[PDB]
Parts: structure tokens; C-alpha cells; sequence
């Protein structure tokens, strides 16, 4: 009604509008979250970053239902993700690293049963990859197959409009330099699997470890029961309910055997759903005898940095 | 046609202000950090020719060094600059050069600027070494000053011109 090229006009304001919007946002969500790095000693920052996010999320949801054949779902960036999800589906001292992929990250919301709404699915996914630090790189994946936007988007839409695209996705490239923990913070009660390495100091020096070790992993949510592990076993991969940030781990060994004297040099978790790895130093011994002749000692973790930026 | 133009250097250096110079003819000395990257374009009135230039400006925070190598990615001209006052500061210079160079071919222009060349308060580095290393590598030098507005123009005409085009 009274508007054949008027509309297209009208179109690339809305467009404007919310990479303005985004760019807006993504600049404070980094202000709020380095000056919360600031002085935090202990929240009231931590509830705004929850409504922080809230409004990225809305964000992102517009922008993935600007111009588009409306699907019944809720979410449209659910939608979205769906299809890629579902058009691979028919196209068919350290440790090994993860898997990136934007379906991998996927099939762990997938795969929790309290979210319902496709709208907490798109929700979940995105906080995920923000403590990934792969919001950017995943939506930038999301949207090289060309063929799969042209499908589904309007030729005046936001994400088929390249030029503003970019930017967009240049803009959550921020999100990479902060550390968020929001999917970790706020999914408290799942289970997540960590994957336990001890590194023992490898040296031709008195004999071979003969007693039995136990570990306990514990972290601000939470701890670990003590878990029993079996001679010659130094990599196991253990699920338990989120323990949120590790903080601190204790290994020991029965004084069992003839040469009960163990050298660890230290020993890596990592929660294999966020990637997240911890470090946790030791360098000393554990049997009666050695050093103070401790048969358990106390290991206090550290978040390693993420890397690569391949 | 368009035009990259990516602006690189030290927390504080000047990299917003010359933006803010060329764009609205203004200066602003209160400090406002860079979040990452700030997109802005004008459209540059040469006799010749005239196209438009993009701008990057990215972000002088060692929090947002690790992105830096991906602001350059297919940029057309890359823009150097180093506060004048502060010898740290002019300490790396060369480090980004480098990276330039390393993520971009040889085609990319260029160009360094010592900005901040207003006041002569504390300042430690000379028009002579900075020149020094500008001939060195295959790299364009001039002076500049966002506070004065000393030939901020000269930066982009000589920039802007020193290119193929449509
Ligand atoms: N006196 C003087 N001050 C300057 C000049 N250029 C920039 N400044 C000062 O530097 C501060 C802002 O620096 P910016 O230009 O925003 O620094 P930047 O390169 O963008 O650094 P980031 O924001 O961290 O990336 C202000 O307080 C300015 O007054 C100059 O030519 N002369
Ligand atoms: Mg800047």
C-alpha cells in the first residue's frame, strides 16, 4: 500500500539501526565486564550482566528475523542454527585439544533437558560461546554457507547485507577479550564431564610407582567425591555436576606397595564442555619418607589462557 | 570502490583523535578508550579523483592486542602511529610494521605518523629517528598532531593518492 521502493529505503534504515545497536551494546557489555575486573573484592554487576546478555540475545534474535520466511520456532537464530545443524546431517605435558564447531557446541545445549523454548536453546548456545570466546567465530561459520542464508533471507535483509555483516560480526570479536563464565554461572545443576590428566615427572629415579591414587577435584559451585583411580590410569575423563570455576585439587595414594613414593608434576582438568583447562602445579612428593612426607597434598588450579588464534 | 585504512598504536597514542580531526575538523582532549573497533568513512575530494575510505580504528588496549592481526586482514593501507612523548610507545612501533607486512603482502601502503607533535613537553623521540626507520623498510613517514591539526589532510591526501583505482 503506497510503497513498491519506499519499503527498500525503509529497510536499510532498520538495518543501520541495528548494527548501531550492536555496536552500542557490545561496547558497554566490555565496559561493564573490564570495570567489574577492576575492583571485585568479595554481586550487583553480576545480575546486570545477566540482563546484559539478556538484551544481546533480543539483539540477536532480531537481527535473525529481519526479512526472512518465518519458521514456526520462537527463535529464529534457533532456526537457523537448526538447518545448518540439520544440512550437515545429510552432507554425510598436554593433551589432545577440542573439537571447535558451532554444532559441537550444538549438541551440548542440545543435550540438556530443563530448556524447553527453542528461545532458551538460541539462549543457552549463545552464552556458551561467549564463555568459549566463540560467538563471533560460530556466527561467522553460521553464515558461510552462502547458499543456506540466500534460502532462508530477503535480498534487503541484515545478514545477507554483507557490507554491515562484517561489521557485526567484527563487533562480537570483542567478546573474546573479556572472560565471561555465563553459561557456567547459570547452568549450575547439569552435568559436565572433566578430563582428569596427572603429569608425573618422568625420570629414571628409584622405582616404579607401585600404590594406589585418589583425586578430588572442587570449585566454587561445588567438589568432587573422592575418586579412586586405578593403577596406571593417569588420563580419565570424570562427569559430575558442574563444579563451576576449579579452584583447588588434592591427589594421594595409600602408602601401599613397595615403592609408595610418587612424583607429580602437575596435574590438568579441563571441562570438556567449555574447553576451559586448569593447571594445577605440584612438583613435590608423596609418600612417607620424601619431602615432608605428606601422602596427599593440596593443588591450588589456574585457568591457563585460551589459545590458540588459528 | 572502497578503501581500508587501518589505524594501529599504543594505549593513548592518538589513534581516535586524528579520526576525530579529519572527520569533524575538532579535538577533544579528554581520553576515551577504544573498544575493539570503531567503523567510520569520508569521502575524500581530490582533484584527480575521489572515492570514499573506510576506517578502522582499532583498539590500543592490550586486552584487544590479540585481535589486531584480524583488523588487518585484506586492509588496502595501514596507518602507524606513535605518540612522540613517550619512547615506549615509539619502543614497538616496528613490531606492528612488522605484523602488517606478515598478515598483508607488500602491496599494502604503508605509512608511519608520529602524532602528538603540538607540545614539545617531555618529548623524547626526534623527527630524525623516526625517519630513520621509516627508511628502513619500504614505509612512508610524516609528522602529525591531533591538538594543532599540523597537515592532519597530508596524512590522507598523500595516503589516499598513493594507490590503484577504479
Ligand atoms: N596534547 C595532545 N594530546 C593528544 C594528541 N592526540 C591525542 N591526545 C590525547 O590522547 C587522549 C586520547 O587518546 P586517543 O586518541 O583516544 O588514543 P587512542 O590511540 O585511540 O588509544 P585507545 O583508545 O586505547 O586505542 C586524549 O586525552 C587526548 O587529548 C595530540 O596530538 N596532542
Ligand atoms: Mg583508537
Amino acid at each position: 500500500n503506497l510503497s513498491p521502493s519506499v519499503i527498500a529505503q525503509t529497510n536499510w534504515k532498520f538495518v543501520e539501526g541495528l548494527l548501531k545497536e550492536c555496536r552500542n551494546k557490545t561496547k558497554r557489555m566490555l565496559v561493564e565486564k573490564m570495570g567489574r575486573e577492576a575492583v571485585e573484592l568479595g554481586n550487583i554487576t553480576g545480575v546486570e550482566e545477566n540482563t546484559l546478555i539478556a538484551s544481546l540475545c533480543d539483539l540477536l534474535e532480531r537481527i535473525w528475523s529481519h526479512g526472512l520466511q518465518v519458521k514456526q520456532g520462537k527463535s529464529a537464530l534457533w532456526s537457523h542454527l537448526l538447518h545448518y545443524q540439520e544440512n550437515r546431517q545429510r552432507k554425510l605435558a598436554v593433551m589432545s585439544p577440542l573439537r571447535i564447531s558451532l554444532i559441537q557446541d550444538m549438541r551440548h545445549i542440545q543435550n540438556i533437558g530443563e530448556i524447553k523454548t527453542d528461545v532458551g536453546k538460541a539462549r543457552a548456545w549463545v552464552r556458551l560461546s561467549m564463555e568459549k570466546k566463540l560467538l563471533s567465530r560460530h556466527l561467522k561459520q553460521l553464515l558461510s554457507d552462502h547458499e543456506l542464508t540466500k534460502k532462508l533471507y530477503k535480498r534487503y535483509a541484515f545478514l545477507r547485507c554483507d557490507d554491515e555483516k562484517e561489521q557485526f560480526l567484527y563487533h562480537l570479536l570483542s567478546f573474546n577479550a573479556v572472560d565471561y563464565f555465563c553459561f557456567t554461572n547459570v547452568f549450575t545443576t547439569i552435568l559436565i564431564p572433566y578430563h582428569i590428566l596427572i603429569v608425573p615427572s618422568k625420570k629414571l629415579g628409584g622405582s616404579m610407582f607401585t600404590a594406589n591414587p585418589w583425586i578430588c577435584i572442587s570449585g566454587e559451585l561445588g567438589e568432587t567425591q573422592i575418586l579412586q583411580i586405578p593403577r596406571n590410569v593417569l588420563e580419565m575423563t570424570f562427569e559430575c555436576q558442574n563444579l563451576g570455576k576449579l579452584t583447588t585439587v588434592q591427589i594421594g595414594h595409600d602408602n601401599s606397595g613397595l615403592y609408595a613414593k610418587w612424583l607429580v608434576e602437575c596435574v590438568m582438568v579441563r571441562n570438556e564442555v567449555t574447553g576451559h583447562t586448569y593447571k594445577f602445579p605440584c612438583g613435590r612428593w608423596l609418600g612417607k619418607g620424601m619431602d615432608d612426607g605428606s601422602l596427599e597434598r593440596v593443588l591450588v588450579g589456574e585457568l591457563l589462557t585460551s589459545l590458540p588464534e588459528v | 570502490r572502497k578503501f581500508k585504512l587501518v589505524f594501529l598504536g599504543e594505549q593513548s597514542v592518538g589513534k581516535t583523535s586524528l579520526i576525530t580531526r579529519f572527520m569533524y575538523d575538532s579535538f577533544d582532549n579528554t581520553y576515551q578508550a577504544t573498544i575493539g573497533i570503531d567503523f567510520l568513512s569520508k569521502t575524500m575530494y581530490l582533484e584527480d579523483r575521489t572515492v570514499r575510505l573506510q576506517l578502522w580504528d582499532t583498539a590500543g588496549l592490550e586486552r584487544f592486542r590479540s585481535l589486531i592481526p584480524s583488523y588487518i586482514r585484506d586492509s588496502t593501507v595501514a596507518v602507524v602511529v606513535y605518540d612522540i612523548t613517550n619512547v615506549n610507545s615509539f619502543q614497538q612501533t616496528t613490531k606492528w610494521i612488522d605484523d602488517v607486512r606478515t598478515e598483508r603482502g607488500s602491496d599494502v601502503i604503508i605509512m608511519l605518523v608520529g602524532n602528538k607533535t603540538d607540545l614539545a613537553d617531555k618529548r623524547q623521540v626526534s623527527i630524525e629517528e623516526g625517519e630513520r626507520k621509516a627508511k628502513e623498510l619500504n614505509v612512508m613517514f610524516i609528522e602529525t598532531s591531533a591538538k594543532a591539526g599540523y597537515n592532519v589532510k597530508q596524512l590522507f591526501r598523500r595516503v589516499a593518492a598513493a594507490l590503484p583505482g577504479m
